[PDB]
RNA sequence: UAUGUUC
RNA sequence: AAUAGAUCCGUAACUUCGGGAAAAGGAUUGGCUCUGAGGACAUUAAUGUUAACUCAGAACUGAAACGGACAAGGGGA
RNA sequence: AAAAACCGUAAAUCCUAUCUUUUAAAGGAAGGAGAAGUCGUAACAAGGUUUCCGUAGGUGAACCUGCGGAAGGAUCAU
RNA sequence: AAAAUUUUUUGUUCUUAUUUUGGCUUAGUUACGAUUAAUAGGAGUAGCUUGGGGACAUUCGUAUUCAGAUGUCAGAGGUGAAAUUCUUAGAUUUUCUGGAGACGAACAACUGCGAAAGCAUUUGUCUAAAAUACUUCCAUUAAUCAAGAACGAAAGUUAAGGGAGUGAAGACGAUCAGAUACCGUCGUAAUCUUAACCAUAAACUAUGCCGACUAGGUGUUGGAUGAAGUGCUUCCUUCAGUACCUUAUGAGAAAUCAAAGUCUUUGGGUUCUGGGGCGAGUAUUCGCGCAAGCGAGAAAGUUAAAAGAAUUGACGGAAGGGCACCACCAGGCGUGGAGCUUGCGGCUUAAUUU
RNA sequence: CUUUUGAUGUUAGGGUAUUGGCCUAACAUGGCUAUGACGGGUAACGGGGAAUUAGAGUUCGAUUCCGGAGAGGGAGCCUGAGAAAUAGCUACCACAUCUAAGGAAGGCAGCAGGCGCGUAAAUUACCCAAUUCUAAAGAAGAGAGGUAGUGACAAGAAAUAACAAUGCAAGGUUUGUAUUGGAAUGGUGGGAAUUUAAAACCUUCCCAGAGUAACAAUUGGAGGGCAAGUCUGGUGCCAGCAGCCGCGGUAAUUCCAGCUCCAAUAGCGUAUAUUAAAAUUGUUGCAGUUAAAACGCUCGUAGUUGAAUUUCAAAGAAUCAUUCUUUUUAAAAUCCGAUUUUGUUACUUUGAGUA
């Protein structure tokens, strides 16, 4: 764990089987327009892929078609400027702020929105490194509330 | 952090014959455990290794003879010339007469008898006897 | 771990703190530190000339009951008192209140030796004659 | 469950 | 009585960090002849008209003198 | 050729300032060593008020007391 | 669009164009072109999930204390014993009413949460965290870190408020040879809240953080899985915490340690710290601080030990047993109370021999 | 930190033998720095090398050679191919010589030598014979250099005896051992050959020339560490010894002496420094619960370290039962069924150049 203790094996183990399951005899002549009909209404990839695993039983967007859902969304244009990690992020920077500033005294909530803004700076390097953001962001904490956008 | 997984595989190893438990799991698998690891068996340390070849950077089992009396890594991997073989077979080996210190070089994963036999030193991996 | 970094490029601070912590012993710090020239009444010679002051007993420890027959010198090449011990039996009676005396340390550098405290020097002649020329037997002229 | 030094 | 204007340089102890401070302490300053910098206005990137005194620099010059009179801190422990 | 002037190279001297090293000193206040000195008994046993920490105040001295800690406690325990 | 080749107008000299190729645009064709998804990490989603995590507001509880009332009358407090103190103006005590501040018992645990310091009355709001479950997303984004930054018990400082109880100082009363202490009565600062400082604790599991491996059992906290006594309770497996017991042909100087193991068979990664004792966390200097002080931090000199663990003994205003008239007790008989012999001390001792 | 006083760069020039802020003018605001700039210290000339090393390391290197710098401290300059020269010049500072007082003259950190300083270091010698340099180049010079003197700095070889007979001890007529008594040989003196520029030394030969072979070995110890005395006198907590532990108050195995013994030996002690010892500086290779030592805790930059994955095998000759040697097997350009290149670096292998 990045921050305190705990190791927390908790998460979600693919099968074996790489390929889309015998039993689906669904064609992916729609599922990408599925899920860029879905992200259109408005959901965050990782919530498009839940909501494709549970309502649509389609598991594994890889393995229906050999491309991964963000690179999707990439693709036909749809992705945000900001990656969701981060967005989420930043939208709990904003909310401890905002917090703080009636409550100077949670100090409880001071550390730990120093911990997570120094996530967000670790993670913007990462996405800066990478030429999925702007090599000026910079993620000052001034107008990060109207920042998500 | 795992940093060096031969390191962890050449510990794993030492532990299970230690306990002599005749058969142990190598979890992170890689191709230079793998090599490091028939060179164990050529020499005649190790039995008769399977990989279990998963989608996920798979595992190793391998059958123990109870027949090495130790097996590490060095860390970091010094590079070694032709030169200095002698001085850091004086210092890790327990004699002149068995025991095997391993090299990468540029032809291959190797001991330090071939790697002179065949010139070109390289950097260090580990040992065992 | 090891508590040392064992990276192939930490040399630069397996050096920095092996440079650090050998000010940590006495011994490289005796040897490198630049008070000694200042400290010690020798600047650094394993022998120096001075004048006899006066002569002195000193106790000794209290283990032991003694009176060491020491003398005063006032090294000619600084100006610095200095106390020496006089080996022998007889021997400060071999030595008058004013003459050149030749003295060294007392073998353990700048410690003192057995049951006299304070003393660090011993004297080996006096008037350019030994102390051992003139004890041990009078094989050497005596006093000039 | 008063106090009670030193060699 | 001693300088004392201005420009440039330099400025300690101590300190309530604001000061001390013009600390202390140095250099220069005239005249003349020049050089450079600092604006506004019109024509189909380029060419003309025109204004303040303000700084900076260089030659030359003189009985080495120039805040030439006036005006104008003595400092320090 | 003497001699003179002006740029330049610039020794040397002096003033000022700063720094470095060494060093005197009334008085003050430590440390170490010495001797059978004086006063008490602080600690080691529940050391006779368990000991110790941080902090603050007080007292001839060791030390005492308040607050919060630790057991290295005198309790591994209805 | 240019290069190469060739032909060529035409009096020291002026055209040109032809054909192959290096570069731009325009349909088609390629096996056209993106490695996993780490018992790495981050993000997400879900649960009549969990928790004394945090902040603000709010509520309750007895106790204490103050004031008023109430009934009665000699004491009440306090101690080893007392005294200081309160008390016929009614103390203490009984009952009731109102106010105040602090605190939050019993439940309460070798239990929970938090980075640590720390966090325990109710309820509401805001806020975060962790584990678990996941065929959800990204795909190396990570580990540890000089400098740097946030937090940091108590005490202390500043300014308002609060001020019951306790109580550094102080004042008495005791004890004692003394007692400025331990004990008692009182009592200022402080303790509490708000807003700022301070940045230190035996801030301790005296044990840095991340990773791998190595063993059985008893529990316990939070989830998830499967099954069964009665829509409901237990058992199984498992993950993540959290202790304990045993065991080591593991370690260690040992005490002991499941890590303090996998280390002369010495190397997984990384940060910090130490180098005999005293001087000394002193002096000096610098940074920080209102101050107290904090952080960084010597040297001269001096010294043969200091220090750790364990063994035997001795000792204890330590515990548990047992014994004795050179101990006491069921009980008495004497000496020193009476005078005298004797030995020693001592007393002047030519010697009163020792 | 540097930057008015050139700091970093551009442009133009000046200057130089030449490049260059080397300097000048204008312009721009740059240059270096926790990978330690700028400062401070060095009892710091650097290197080839030296000591100690099992391997790592630690310490030293004024000093044979190479490079640098200096000629009391600075600065300036002439000649010259070459000097900012110093046994060349000019001036200032500090010293200091002669003077008739007007003026002259100087630079041993060259060779000797002297004073001073010190713990600390040699002859005011001989010669250009060798090495080599300069010249008008055989023939002259050279305190370069060589030779000798002083020289226990270091280093090497190596005397202080060897042998025969009884007596004695040990042993089945074998070893050691106080007396005799003849050989051998240096040290030493002299002559010589020789050597040498001359001389000296070595070597060689010839005369003498060893019995207490007086031709006489010392230094430091004898409680332990650590080899060797509970031997004899003196002293008596004094004197003294003792690196450390300790000894010394009447029996001192430790002081002062004698005898004997031990150690090393023409050498042996002492002092200081340094290396190993020291795995007590730990990269190899230390330790951190309690011996010294985990920051109170977390975040965090530099630094250090970082999961897996992209081209695998088969067949053939030779030692002994194995080991060892050789060929190919996708795709793109090369040669009409065959002809041949297919990321960068670290690292590693071979060379080159190594006084």
């Amino acid at each position: 764990r990045m921050y305190g203790k705990g190791k927390g094996i908790s998460s979600s183990t693919l099968p074996y089987k790489r390929k889309q399951p015998s039993w689906l005899k669904q064609k992916p002549s729609e599922i990408e327009d599925a899920i860029i009909k879905l992200a259109k209404k408005g959901q965050t990839p990782s919530q498009i892929g839940a909501t494709l695993r549970d309502n649509y039983g389609i598991p594994q967007v890889k393995s229906v078609t050999g491309n991964k859902i963000l690179r999707i969304l990439r693709a036909q244009g749809i992705a945000t400027t900001i990656p969701e990690d981060l967005y989420f992020l930043i939208k709990k920077a904003v909310s401890m702020r905002k917090h703080l500033e009636k409550n100077k005294k949670d100090k409880d909530c001071k550390f730990r929105l120093i911990l997570t803004e120094s996530k967000i700076h670790r993670i913007s390097r990462y996405y800066k490194r990478k030429k999925l953001l702007p090599s000026n962001w910079k993620y000052q904490s001034s107008t990060a509330s109207a920042l998500i956008a | 952090v795992r940093m060096s997984v031969l390191a962890d595989c050449l510990k794993t190893i030492n532990n299970a014959e230690k306990r002599g438990r005749r058969q142990v799991l190598i979890r992170p698998s890689s191709k230079v455990v793998i090599k490091f690891l028939q060179y164990m068996q050529k020499k005649g340390y190790i039995g008769s290794f399977e990989i279990v070849d998963d989608h996920r950077s798979g595992k190793i089992v391998v059958n123990l003879l109870g027949r090495i009396n130790k097996c590490a890594v060095i860390s970091p991997r010094y590079d070694v010339k032709l030169d200095e073989i002698e001085k850091i077979i004086t210092s890790i080996l327990p004699s002149r007469l068995f025991g095997h210190l391993i090299l990468t070089t540029p032809y291959g994963i190797m001991d330090h008898e071939e790697a002179r036999r065949k010139h070109t030193g390289g950097k260090v991996l580990g040992f065992f006897f | 771990g090891s508590g040392k970094p064992s990276g192939l490029r930490a040399a630069r601070k397996l050096r920095i703190r092996r440079r650090t912590q050998r000010w940590a012993d006495k011994s490289y710090k005796k040897s490198h530190l630049g008070t000694r020239w200042k400290s010690n009444p020798f600047r650094g010679s394993s022998h120096a000339k001075g004048i006899v002051v006066e002569k002195v007993a000193i106790e000794a420890k209290q283990p032991n009951s003694a009176y060491r027959k020491c003398v005063r010198v006032q090294l000619i090449k600084n100006g610095k008192k200095i106390t020496a011990f006089v080996p022998g039996d007889g021997c400060l009676n071999f030595i008058d209140e004013n003459d050149e005396v030749l003295v060294s340390g007392f073998g353990r550098s700048g410690h003192s030796v057995g049951d006299l405290p304070g003393v660090k020097f011993k004297v080996v002649k006096v008037a350019r004659v030994s102390l051992l020329a003139l004890f041990k037997e009078k094989k050497e002229k005596p006093r000039s």
